[PDB]
């Protein structure tokens, strides 16, 4: 898995409430978080499937 | 909205909720078939929900209208956040009544010290999560350019302005973006960004709607 | 808490009970190893009880952790009650779960009119005594500095603020000291003092945690 | 016995619930009360024993 998978999720400075997924490495799963709409980091997925394929070995 | 109050005591009929299976941004009804929102709220399909107070309960005044066209400002900058504005054309005309009606475009720029009404379904907490079912309201003043710049050195473009309190405590927050800042019956701002929410010396930053009136009118005319 | 209500179970997971053989004060968990309370709650030995709802019976989610270090603010004044704050370092790290978790430090000072949640196992009667087994909650607004000063002439320092109602009826009370005043999801206050409880023109006075953020972070770093 | 000992008990303005003793009118006995943690008056004892002695 990419090292960016191990970074905490990043909401950013924009003020949307967009539900995105991030990989929680210890939990071995993709979890939801609030993304503000700009300046996304890479541990930020539009679906659980995208997240698991990229960071969960799917 | 952090530090505000339930809008049930107010009339906010121009507020819309943008929905993609859940509420993700606000917007403002400016014409029977057009909504203004933030460019960072762009999604390729959006359902506009009008007439809402409680976004979790059908109350009987809702109109749910899908977008026909979604037009982000062509010079939107995803790093600097310049030109953070978008227009949504509704697939059918909103029915205008006490619960759903338009807000006037501004005829002159934001004025320092003017009290404005900011509203939305965003987070009501500055740490953690406290998202409301019912629309929240905040009365806050336009701040001077000097204060806006001192708060965010080098990051404020000519299309941005600050509204709020340098002492923090009351601000717009995640979930509010795209929604209205109304000053004396005119739409002056679109909720945009900030350094967190309600932090000391970090008031919210808002798109200056007045800087876009010709773009809005031209876009509506070209897509009618 | 006078005029409050039974807190929902697990809704205040940062609330702790300080115990010296019995519950004598509250506190707030701010880190896995650190609790904030009031300076007048100082005792040389304190057992921190976390995950409590009914303080009289074991319900299965409790953690009892002895204080390893108890550090009262060095400028605490036992007559004026200025700097009424203390940090407790736990002898082991609290286990963070659905019942026990931390509250964020404030990123702005208290803002007039904002909504706060005050909680504790203190007296529920404004006269006489009615002490509860179950944790009590109270919704109350931050009051202006002018109202606080008017309620306690010559006694309110910049490190104090008032929350509550000039009309009385709802307030914190004996047994609540040291516990949390949470506004906008952050720890704005520590329950401190007042003239009686829930009396007219005598809202409770609270330690202004925002003024102690640097002291808290420095003390934690110096004792890690 | 000292005079302050006829004085009633004073909780004070602070908001702790600290159980203290105060020597009792004509009971000839010390009783508990809730002390708030600051501004104690003199009929306020940390144990029944030093209450009895100071005031017996
Ligand atoms: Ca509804
Ligand atoms: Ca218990």
């Amino acid at each position: 898995r990419p090292d960016f998978c191990l970074e905490p999720p990043y909401t950013g400075p924009c003020k949307a409430r967009i539900i995105r997924y991030f990989y929680n490495a210890k939990a071995g799963l993709c979890q939801t978080f609030v993304y503000g709409g700009c300046r996304a980091k890479r541990n930020n997925f539009k679906s659980a499937e995208d997240c698991m394929r990229t960071c969960g070995g799917a | 909205i952090v530090g505000g109050y339930n809008c049930e005591e107010n009339s906010v009929p121009y507020q819309v909720s943008l929905n993609s299976g859940y509420h993700f941004c606000g917007g403002s009804l400016i014409n029977e078939q057009w909504v203004v929102s933030a460019g960072h709220c762009y999604k390729s399909r959006i359902q506009v929900r009008l007439g809402e107070h409680n976004i979790e309960v059908l109350e009987g005044n809702e109109q749910f209208i899908n977008a026909a066209k979604i037009i982000r400002h062509p010079q939107y900058d995803r790093k600097t956040l310049n030109n953070d504005i978008m227009l949504i054309k509704l697939s059918s005309r909103a029915v205008i009544n006490a619960h759903v009606s338009t807000i006037s475009l501004p005829t002159a720029p934001p004025a320092t010290g003017t009290k404005c009404l900011i509203s939305g379904w965003g987070n009501t907490a500055s740490s953690g999560a406290d998202y409301p079912d019912e629309l929240q309201c905040l009365d806050a003043p336009v701040l001077s350019q000097a204060k806006c710049e001192a708060s965010y050195p080098g990051k404020i473009t000519s299309n941005m302005f600050c509204v709020g309190f340098l002492e923090g405590g009351k601000d717009s927050c995640q979930g509010d973006a795209g929604g209205p800042v109304v000053c004396n019956g005119q739409l002056q701002g679109v909720v945009s960004w900030g350094d967190g929410c309600a932090q000391k010396n970090k008031p919210g930053v808002y798109t200056k709607v007045y800087n876009y009136v010709k773009w809005i009118k031209n876009t509506i005319a070209a897509n009618s």
